[PDB]
RNA sequence: UUUUGUAUAAUGGGUCAGCGACUUAUAUUCUGUAGCAAGGUUAACCGAAUAGGGGAGCCGAAGGGAAACCGAGUCUUAACU
RNA sequence: AGGACCGAACCGACUAAUGUUGAAAAAUUAGCGGAUGACUUGUGGCUGGGGGUGAAAGGCCAAUCAAACCGGGAGAUAGCU
RNA sequence: GUUUAUUAAAAACACAGCACUGUGCAAACACGAAAGUGGACGUAUACGGUGUGACGCCUGCCCGGUGCCGGAAGGUUAAUUGAUGGGGUUAGCGCAAGCGAAGCUCUUGAUCGAAGCCCCGGUAAACGGCGGCCGUAACUAUAACGGUCCUAAGGUAGCGA
RNA sequence: CUUUAAUGUUUGAUGUUCUAACGUUGACCCGUAAUCCGGGUUGCGGACAGUGUCUGGUGGGUAGUUUGACUGGGGCGGUCUCCUCCUAAAGAGUAACGGAGGAGCACGAAGGUUGGCUAAUCCUGGUCGGACAUCAGGAGGUUAGUGCAAUGGCAUAAGCCAGCUUGACUGCGAGCGUGACGGCGCGAGCAGGUGCGAAAGCAGGUCAUAGUGAUCCGGUGGUUCUGAAUGGAAGGGCCAUC
């Protein structure tokens, strides 16, 4: 699309990801969030966000 | 012509070992970010039809 | 197909449409039945001669329904957990 | 400066009074926007985000006819 | 006859004798009623005519799963819960 | 020399009355317009239904027309009488 | 002259006069699946069509909008051509990822593309449009005149209960 | 290899020159004292005509069709989904063009947690200072502040200061709750790994209530599912998702 949606991926080399929607018309900024990885069984920073 | 199976019902229902009919959920494949994950997990097991619609589905699928 | 308005449920659900396609072409044989093979021998390469469950069959399977009393002999096919144990309880043999 | 609109139904129901109860949770009255104007005084702990007079415990209600200020507590009767 | 409501000034209607509307078939559920029963039952065609032959045909007897596949058990699962 | 002025035959059918389930399925009485001509009439032919005819009015086309008549589709259809 | 047969003979239609527009000989224009016909035994001193209405004095200003016409370059774009990239298959260099070619094959469609339209101008005897405020003459009343505001431009002639 | 002077063979376009295609929209002769046709004979044009096409565009002269509703008939004005109060009859239930006002979002931070702080505003005095906005003092205030209507909560702060932080978790949920159903709310307790705190305990998103739309259609990814003679692939399913 053109509004886009976030697909934030595990930093532990896992294929695991999370999804979220975030408005860009207020400000454009990349998300740096800490989330659970069920394959290495820890909470880590997730990458490749919008 | 000899009374027909509604194929728009056949591709939407399977029959259970108790006479009732089992089906999928709507609003689940085009928007996925708008339900919280508790609601997401409770919409991974499927559903069965209630009496308010069974009394019509059992006539649209007469040979089921 | 009408309830005055708001659509029937059969027009407000997702389609999936996927099936076995093998079920209609599988001969499902019971221990309570089998009188078309008379407690003799069963092999899928000669089952057309007995025509049990039909003539346009591609698969054969025996299920635990009833009790068998005579030494029926199986050559290949499919037999379930309890069906094998019921055939052996009748002196019957399963050759694989 | 306008006409019509008045809201749908408010979606509330009051019944957690006298000796009302429950068998796993005492769900009480469905109430709005007040997190603890009655509030719990014993093992009847709860009253969460939905503001409903709900307790994480089973039994029937009791009223003590005193409160923290002002106001009046809600509790539960003997098992 | 309409209409909630008509002795109605609302609808018509002469005379008299005739004509003139809900009929029965298949499918199926409840209701009623018999026969058979873990078994009950064939179409066309033949035919000592509905019998006797004809089991292509029709119901009941297992379930879990999208399906592979499994089965008196089974899908989902790291899973005990 | 008259698409001359008036006016009979000849053509029209404007005005008033009568008749209006009539004597007449628009006829009669007395006026009025045109009357060698963008006039009229006998005979046989040609133009036909979204087609003719019309110097044009929803005027005219067989006692039928905002689409005539006749055989079939046809028992069109109807949150309707 | 023509006209609504039995509600209505005209102030309507039209010629004459004038503009506008199509047409050059196998005319345009027209019919008819077509053969065959009309225009025409016509040739522009001829033919098919729109408006206004003989005659006299006349024919206002506005082309910004919609329509029409003249101009020509370039843009956009369908047909068709088949570059670029990907999918099924797959050679081949890298541990592997990373990639990734020719053929068969599924898909895309770079690019070529008259005129219109966009642009510039023309056309109001095409469709149409023909605006505010302030000051100005010693009663009162109204402006022959400036200033500023709008714009495509703001009613000349003649007539007027 | 390339610039530059040329060039064969075809194929479009454009101009010119022919005549064997085609016409004759010229005539005579014959069939045949037939105004047509066809042939023949002789002239004249000419690869253009004359005839018939499909692609795509233009295409309303032609055809079929579409037409929101509410409601003292109707358009105009208001309104249709979602939210708060009064209407609402001192139970549950509840309405219109009743009386009024709002929303179709915004925040990884404005979220979670431990400690600290608690207001606002008026008034008197106060410095360039501008009644007042530096500041203190007095009164006063769960009607300040919060994001936003309204209502009501909020210090056991959800308001603002400091630090630490992501439980805005993957998988499940006893049992109860709104509704006709679709859609859906609360929740004892567990699994997998954690965050704040000295600790009990707190955390499965924001102060609670508004912040676009089903089936259907296409696309992206993982697959010891299926892919109908044996297979792959395309299509379909399961599990993810725009």
């Amino acid at each position: 699309g053109i509004r886009e949606k976030i697909k934030l991926v595990s930093s532990a080399g896992t294929g695991h990801f999370y999804t979220t929607t975030k408005n860009k018309r207020t400000k454009p900024e990349k998300l740096e969030l800490k989330k659970f990885d069920p394959v290495v069984r820890q909470h880590v920073i997730y990458k490749e966000a919008k | 012509p000899k009374i027909k199976t509604v194929r728009g019902a056949a591709k939407r229902f399977k029959k259970t070992g108790k006479g009732g009919f089992k089906h999928k959920h709507a609003n689940l494949r085009h928007i996925l970010t708008k339900k919280a994950t508790k609601r997401k997990r409770h919409l991974r097991p499927k559903a069965m039809v209630s009496k308010g619609d069974l009394g019509l589905v059992i006539a649209c699928l007469p040979y089921a | 197909g009408f309830e005055g308005g708001q659509m029937p449920l059969y027009r407000r659900l997702p389609k999936f449409g996927f099936t076995s396609r093998k079920a209609a072409i599988t001969a499902e044989i019971r221990l309570s039945d089998l009188a078309k093979v008379e407690g003799g021998v069963v092999d899928l390469n000669t089952l057309k001669a007995a025509n049990i469950i039909g003539i346009q069959i591609e698969f054969a399977k025996v299920i635990l329904a009833g009790e068998v009393t005579t030494p029926v002999t199986v050559r290949g096919l499919r037999v379930t957990k309890g069906a094998r144990a019921a055939i052996e309880a009748a002196g019957g043999k399963i050759e694989e | 400066g306008g006409s019509t609109r008045n809201g749908r139904d408010s979606e509330a129901k009051r019944l957690g009074v006298k000796r009302f109860g429950g068998e796993s949770v005492l769900a009480g009255s469905i109430i709005v926007r007040q997190r603890g104007t009655k509030f719990h005084a014993g093992a009847n702990v709860g009253c969460g985000r939905d503001h409903t007079l709900f307790a994480k415990a089973d039994g029937k209600v009791k009223f003590e006819v005193k409160g923290p200020k002002n106001r009046k507590f809600i509790s539960i009767e003997a098992e």
